[PDB]
């Protein structure tokens, strides 16, 4: 999350951020994104130049999370969205 | 002198797929002609009795759920009525040879990986893995759960030279310890059979038959198929179990996962017992991974630091390293 | 929002539920201990979904099997 | 590609586990790849210690059981895995696919040497079955003797000297205890024959081996057309993109001495058969040939017809 | 020149897809942002990262997911064999999609629309020139970036390989090994899948098949699969695994290949009256499939006789050798042939299957049936070929009875030559 | 004492148990009936089969089981009907009704989380109802 | 059959239960009756009391699966089992099963 | 449009009836009180009708139970 902010346009310390943290996502329909997930339930959605840091244990951080999204993405992601309407 | 990126070792003690087939205790020197269980259906209703959350949690959707019956269709196995005796078959093939890979890159690596174990073999004989191994015949480790609350049980090993028998041995089950590995003579001579199998001095076919009496029409315990469950069509049916041509078997997996239950020497307890041989050495049931690579313990570790370096470790850590070449495995990179 | 289930006993526990949306329904097959629901389907009103429900070809849970594999299709 | 003085026969191997997956796009039997390289596994482990050749292998087939499974009601068929250990971290793994099959199979042979004259049949019979009851047939294990080690004796006959009536006598021999099991050939002669069928429109061959293998329904201005035999689509060999490489070039081979090249395969017809149709049993075995210029490998039975 | 009414207009056009959701305040560095960029800087930065994707044809990770090395897009020829068909016959229409960290698909739509009906994609590799004429910006910018528009088609630079990408050894005539790494036929496999999909549904199959709910067809012809076994890539993450869209989520299935005694039986002949009566017939589903097609060759003239002078004499065979295979099954698997009632018209049978020597044989075995080569059941089975199959008289006035019987005699000749040594 | 003994682990315990019943000559028993489907097939088929062993009818073993374990005389709402079986979320199929509610605090659940994690033992009874659930076993925990 | 369900009286005319009393109820069902000459039904089993009733057989914690052992053990010492005993013997001892 | 009935005695109200429709003849397996049919098969002449029905393995009324279990076959 802080790491796409110190290096918010630095795509090299965001591949620093393949290098350090944990597993992978890819998201292919008419746009394309990649999810970082961390350590810290954060999920940094990429997208050709435009990002979003996502913090979790907070559904209005999800709502942003939300915000990133055609509806040909929300076709998708829907069981990725339901799966995070559990954490209070 | 690095690791070979490419390692695989062919697995030794290979054995077969069990078949059960049921009868009547004391007209057991014959059981030859005894018919085999047969895997069947029925329907089962049930309750719903799992756990059920608070969030996003309608109690109309709660209430109708607990209070309506739920239906199902599931395989059992059972005996005959009239028979309270099952036999469990197998046979075990003993190859031998347990040093040399089967896909390597470097030469170097090779032979140091030969001399090396070749090195153990000539310092003491495999006395002591086919000790236990002789230990896990002995007992009925390949009866899983069928062996729970039995009577008797009795095994009987044959090994077999030609279209023949050349020597018969008929153990106690229930005698014979599940967790004290105790000497005795006739376990010392089928040590002596299957490490003289081990070391490549011959050729070791084993027939193992095992007979428990459970009582008249109990339920008996195949191995369990994959309902590979990928969202949609979950079925109506449940619970399929594993069978070969109108019979009810184990995996031959199974029955070698309970050949190589070896491993009294963790670094946490011993106190629980004997389980199996594995890098990283895991339970699955119990969710647990014994002997972590934060320790020194570890497979990988002791390889690397036992080849490599020339540090040789503690001499029952060098069973379990040469436990896991028989085990055999996808090692390297 | 949820109205009823739709068969009044669980075939291995799956189920399909009734949910209410405001001038429209919506069938949806879900399991009933974890929640999740596989497939869905949005009918107008309860008259839609028992005129289409009672034409299909079964009784008892025969059809709630052939409504179960209707809603739950493969949509390609 | 040369004929062989001897057709050496293993009455009954029995696959436990076999590998029924075999292509990316074909299904059950394996591939007869497994059944030449078995076969030159023979030749690195016994050939050369008994002065003889093995060259091809013929595939009998009396048994197959692929552990399958068809729920729901669907006209499609899904398989049977088996369960991995836990993670590395201590969790659980992904689930890779693996096909299966209890497999029983007769294989023919072929000897070319000199162990004849210095060695009698049950000698040479014996050592080679001997050996492959140690070995891994398809990828899964070799199924020991049993009580029905009875018909475990082998057989092996001089083809080229003795009379014609010794050599349809013991062809007949033969070919009776080869008798529930169906053979297997290779018939790229009748896809010729079919794209100059098909050749009005387009000579596509890969679209004509998805228009073999299946039930054509030709309605009437419905018919279905008529099979002229049980053919198959089998994998026949590699047919390599890459130009080659030296020894010490590509990280993770297998060893450092051999070169490399990246392969795909080669789909190709095959056809399931009675052992008696087939006029000589010497025109049965599987070989494979190559010319390396070129990415052009297969495996084939030459001289069936 | 109008590649800059491509460019030009069609990054504009996706700032046009940006207007939806723009402030004013995010719009006072968006307007130089989005249109200093949408000139010169948007083709830079895109141009940076191409990298991150790359586009194959054939890749490595469907064999095992944790495998990293060498995927390839090289496809550069077709020589192959006479008869044999693989994915050099693609030729057009080549499904070649992308792999890898799939943030940056923007260049690659991009560089999908060199291809709208135009050769620039052989300008995108070369003719500088061209990039002169239409893109008209700078040596460096240009020539650098068509330098690195190649590398998303091409190679990252180094061969490799892994312990999980089932390397084969394969011998040569006389010389040495060649260890081969197989690939996974990725554009092949969607392309097929994609016309059985097309076969199995769509328009013209729901049309004929609802013909057949109203027996009412029209001129056409489709087919139906058996066997069809679904293999399943990826596990419950399918996205990880490239190119799988929702319409192929792990979804690649395969034609079988069994052998036709895959679907084995219990054999039918126990000591109970009804196998033991109707003993003479020896019926499978597949033996009565065969007679039914045997019968359906009667209405063939000589008008069509290209098939007819063809199949009746090999589809004869089957059945016969067919007999061959059930004598095959009853002689294996039941060795009880003990007494029972009827031993007097299945006893010309009990000799034609003939079972193992009895334990209790005395010596009077080498001569009770020593001598017994039983050419009448060639007769009784000829019968029931006759009974089986019409056999029309209008082909007995013509030779099409005479050859007919000629290939009967033959084949029935043939038979009884199996037959004359079952016992010796 | 023998049951006792048995499910302690001091022993072997193998019964055979045998049921002898008056009905009269002719009359109608009552094996227990499997499950079919009314799917859509042609001309129909049955409506009621019912289960059987080699050509005799018998009974299934989890109904036998279901006989076996009605203990539970210890229902908050209402101890004037009867022993009903011992289930987690105590229900009763027939009846419709679930008595032993997790809004109540006498659930299989709260009293097991309640006296492992916490010490606070319940009284007796319940705490032969939780006993009598782990000897029924079953799949817990989320 | 017959016609002995409710009906909602939405859709039920008086020709509407004539036509559907004109309608065939066929069906077919299993039956198991004594032998006319019989008058004693015989239900045998058997049983098998296995014992151990604290151990699980999967667990993830180890403290957890300890703290259940010593709160089953705490109550086998505290009282046996004499009274789960006794009301199994009272469902054995009477029909309950049939 | 009607020829004749393919048997002289109906065997339980069933008969094949043999039809014209011009360069074609209809034999069709159907009830006789009812008058509805159970599944049809179409000839050229009547000497194929005849030709085929001759061929069957039977004698009086086995050889019309045989042709009506013949063009009355489940199809697929």
């Amino acid at each position: 999350h802080h790491i796409a902010q110190q290096h918010k346009d630095t795509v090299a310390a965001c591949e620093a951020a393949e290098a350090i943290a944990i597993a992978k996502d890819q998201v292919w329909d008419g746009e394309g994104y990649t999810k970082y997930t961390f350590d810290d339930n954060s999920v940094l959605i990429q997208s050709g130049t435009t990002q979003y840091a996502m913090d979790a244990d907070d559904a209005d951080s999800i709502k942003g999370y939300a915000d990133w999204l055609d509806d040909e993405a929300r076709s998708a992601e829907a069981s990725e969205i339901e799966r995070l309407l559990e954490s209070v | 002198l690095s690791t070979a990126s490419v390692l695989a070792f062919e697995r030794k003690l290979d054995p077969s797929d069990a078949l059960m087939s049921a009868g009547a205790w004391a007209q057991r020197d014959a059981s030859q002609e005894w018919p085999a269980v047969t895997v069947r259906e029925k329907s089962v209703r049930g309750t719903i009795s799992n756990r059920l959350k608070t969030k996003d949690r309608d109690p109309a959707k709660l209430d109708a759920s607990i209070q309506s019956p739920n239906l199902q269709t599931v395989d059992v196995a059972n005996l005959p009525s009239d028979a309270d005796t099952l036999k469990v078959r197998f046979t075990l093939r003993v190859l031998g040879g347990a040093g040399t890979p089967s896909a390597c890159n470097d030469a170097a690596y090779r032979d140091k990986l030969l001399q090396t174990v070749a090195t153990y073999v000539n310092d003491q004989g495999f006395a002591e893995l086919a000790r236990r191994y002789a230990h896990n015949l002995a007992n009925a480790r390949f009866l899983w759960r069928n062996r729970v609350g039995a009577e008797a049980v009795e095994v009987r090993i044959n090994h077999i030279r030609q279209g023949e028998v050349a020597r018969a041995w008929r153990f106690d089950a229930l005698a014979i310890g599940l967790r004290d590995f105790k000497a005795d003579a006739e376990l010392d001579a089928l040590a002596e059979l299957i490490a003289s199998g081990l070391s490549g001095s011959g050729h070791v076919l084993l027939e193992v038959v095992a007979f428990a009496r459970i009582g008249d029409g109990q339920e008996v315990f195949p191995s369990q198929e994959l309902i590979l469950d990928k969202g949609d069509k979950k079925g109506q049916k449940s619970k399929t179990l594993y069978s070969v041509r109108d019979a009810a078997a184990i995996h031959s997996q199974k029955i070698g996962n309970a050949l190589r239950t070896i491993d009294t020497w963790y670094p946490d307890e011993d106190g629980l017992g004997p389980i199996a041989v594995e890098p990283y050495g895991s339970v699955t049931s119990q969710g647990k991974a014994y002997r972590q690579p934060k320790q020194k313990l570890d497979f990988y570790t002791l390889l690397d630091n036992w080849v490599l370096r020339d540090e040789a470790p503690a001499v029952e850590q060098q069973h379990y390293v040469i436990a896991n070449l028989i085990r055999g495995g996808v090692f390297g990179e | 929002k949820f109205i009823k289930y739709l068969s009044t006993a669980h075939l291995n526990y799956m189920n399909i539920a009734v949910y209410e949306n405001g001038s429209k329904i919506k069938a949806r097959v879900e399991n009933v201990v974890n929640g999740k629901s596989v497939g869905a389907r949005d009918f107008d009103s309860t008259e839609q979904l028992e005129s289409w429900f009672y034409g299909l070809p079964g009784s008892g849970l025969g059809r709630i099997e052939n409504a179960m594999n209707e809603i739950s299709r493969r949509e390609n | 590609v040369t004929d062989p003085e001897a057709l050496l026969l293993l009455p009954r191997l029995s696959i436990q586990n076999a590998n029924a997956i075999s292509s990316p796009l074909t299904w059950g039997f394996p591939s007869p790849g497994a059944f030449t390289g078995f076969v030159h596994a023979l030749q690195r482990r016994v050939g050369i210690s008994l002065d003889i050749e093995l060259d091809g292998v013929g595939i009998v087939c009396h048994r197959f059981e692929a552990q399958i499974s068809q729920p729901a009601g669907k006209r499609t068929k899904v398989f049977n895995l088996t369960r991995n250990p836990l993670n590395r971290d201590g969790s659980t793994a992904a689930i890779v696919e693996e096909g299966r099959a209890h497999l029983e199979v007769s294989l023919l042979l072929g000897v070319h040497g000199d162990g004849l004259d210095d060695h009698p049949a049950q000698e040479i019979a014996r050592q080679v079955q001997e050996q492959a009851g140690a070995m891994r047939l398809a990828g899964g294990s070799i199924l020991p003797w049993c009580n029905e080690r009875f018909p475990a004796p082998n057989a092996e006959l001089l083809m080229l000297g003795g009379s014609d009536e010794q050599r349809r006598k013991n062809q007949r021999r033969l070919t009776r205890r080869l008798l529930p099991g169906f053979a297997l050939v290779s018939r790229e002669a009748l896809l010729q024959q079919h794209l100059e069928t098909l050749r009005t429109t387009l000579p596509e061959a890969t679209t004509l081996d998805a228009l073999l293998d299946l039930c054509r329904i030709n309605f009437e201005p419905w018919q279905v057309r008529d099979k002229p035999g049980w053919l198959v689509p089998i994998p026949a060999g590699y047919n390599a993109l890459s130009p080659l490489y030296l020894p010490g070039e590509v990280r993770n081979a297998r060893d450092r001495e051999t070169p490399l090249r990246f392969v795909e395969n080669l789909f190709g017809l095959g056809e399931w058969l009675s052992p008696h149709r087939v006029a000589a049993l010497s025109d049965l075995l599987w070989y494979h040939h190559a010319e390396p210029d070129k990415g052009l490998y297969r495996w084939s039975t030459p001289r069936f017809v | 020149q109008e590649l800059r009414q491509f460019i030009e207009s069609f990054i504009q056009e996706r700032l046009q897809g940006k207007l939806d959701k723009l402030q004013p305040d995010e719009d006072d560095k968006r307007q130089t942002l989005l249109a200093t960029h949408r000139r010169e800087a948007w083709l830079a930065d895109a141009a940076r990262r191409v990298g991150q994707l790359q586009l194959v044809t054939h890749t490595l990770k469907p064999i095992h997911p944790d495998a990293r090395g060498s995927n390839l897009h090289s496809l550069p020829q077709a020589p192959g064999q006479p008869g044999l068909a693989g994915s050099h016959e693609l030729g057009d229409r080549l499904v070649s999609d992308v792999v890898g960290n799939a943030a940056a698909l923007d260049v690659f739509k991009f560089l999908s629309l060199q291809y709208q009906g135009k050769n620039l994609l052989n300008w995108l590799t070369e003719d500088s020139a061209e990039a002169l004429q239409a893109l008209s910006d700078n040596a460096e910018q240009a020539r650098e970036w068509r330098q690195a528009f190649i590398g998303i088609t091409t190679v990252k630079g180094a061969p490799a390989s892994h312990s999980l990408a089932k390397q084969l050894y394969f011998p040569l005539p006389g010389s040495g090994y060649h260890l081969l790494a197989p690939l996974f036929p990725t554009s092949l496999v969607h392309h097929v899948h994609a016309l059985l999909r097309e076969a199995r549904f769509g328009d013209a199959a729901k049309a004929a098949r609802e013909a057949r709910s109203r027996q009412e067809s029209w001129p056409h012809g489709f087919s139906e699969y058996p066997n069809l076994a679904i293999q399943k890539f990826g596990g419950t993450k399918p996205q990880n695994i490239s190119q799988l869209n929702n319409e192929r989520r792990g979804e690649n299935w395969l034609l079988p290949s069994l052998p036709p005694n895959w679907q084995r039986q219990n054999v039918n002949a126990p000591m109970r009256h009804s196998s033991v009566f109707e003993h003479d017939f020896g019926r499978t589903p597949e033996v009565s499939r065969l007679t039914r097609t045997l019968q359906r060759f009667l209405a063939k003239t000589v008008h069509n006789n290209l098939a007819i002078r063809q199949r009746r004499a090999q589809l004869v065979a089957q059945i016969c050798d067919e007999a061959l295979q059930y004598a095959a099954r009853l002689r294996e698997l039941e060795p009880g042939w003990s007494a029972t009632p009827g031993c007097q018209l299945h006893d010309a049978e009990q000799l034609w299957l003939d079972p193992l020597r009895a334990q209790t044989d005395e010596t009077f075995l080498q001569r009770r049936l020593r001598g017994d080569w039983p050419a009448e059941v060639g007769n009784r089975f000829a019968n029931w070929l006759n009974r089986a199959v019409s056999s029309d008289s209008q082909i007995l006035g013509s030779p099409e009875a005479a050859q007919w019987s000629q290939e009967l005699s033959k084949e029935l000749t043939m038979f009884k030559e199996i037959l004359e040594d079952e016992r010796d």
